[PDB]
């Protein structure tokens, strides 16, 4: 913010925030896969008991 | 539509744009950061001087 114009600052910071938010969607979409396989081991261990 | 008007020294015509600073951009007349519309500047050495 402290070394460039305010009118053009909008596109610069918006570039970074989309990158993090995109990187956050990668993390969650891996846990959806991970949660969908422990669910199998949560449904077969519910049978041996 | 609103049409402002003034006369400034030729060196400082660059200073009316948003996000600038100086002795004519903070103590006399300051444009907002989200300005719309546009500025029409031209030399007038024949009349004022």
């Amino acid at each position: 913010f402290s070394r460039l114009d305010k009118v053009e600052a909008e596109v610069q910071i918006d570039r970074l925030i989309t990158g993090r938010l995109q990187s956050l969607q990668t993390y969650v979409t891996q846990q959806l896969i991970r949660a969908a396989e422990i669910r199998a081991s949560a449904n077969l261990a519910a049978t041996k008991m | 539509v609103y049409a402002d008007s003034f006369v400034i020294r030729g060196d400082e015509v660059r200073q009316i744009a948003p996000g600038q600073t100086g002795n004519i951009a903070d103590y006399n007349y300051k444009l907002p950061d989200d300005f719309t519309g546009c500025v029409i500047a031209w030399n007038s050495n024949k009349l004022d001087s």
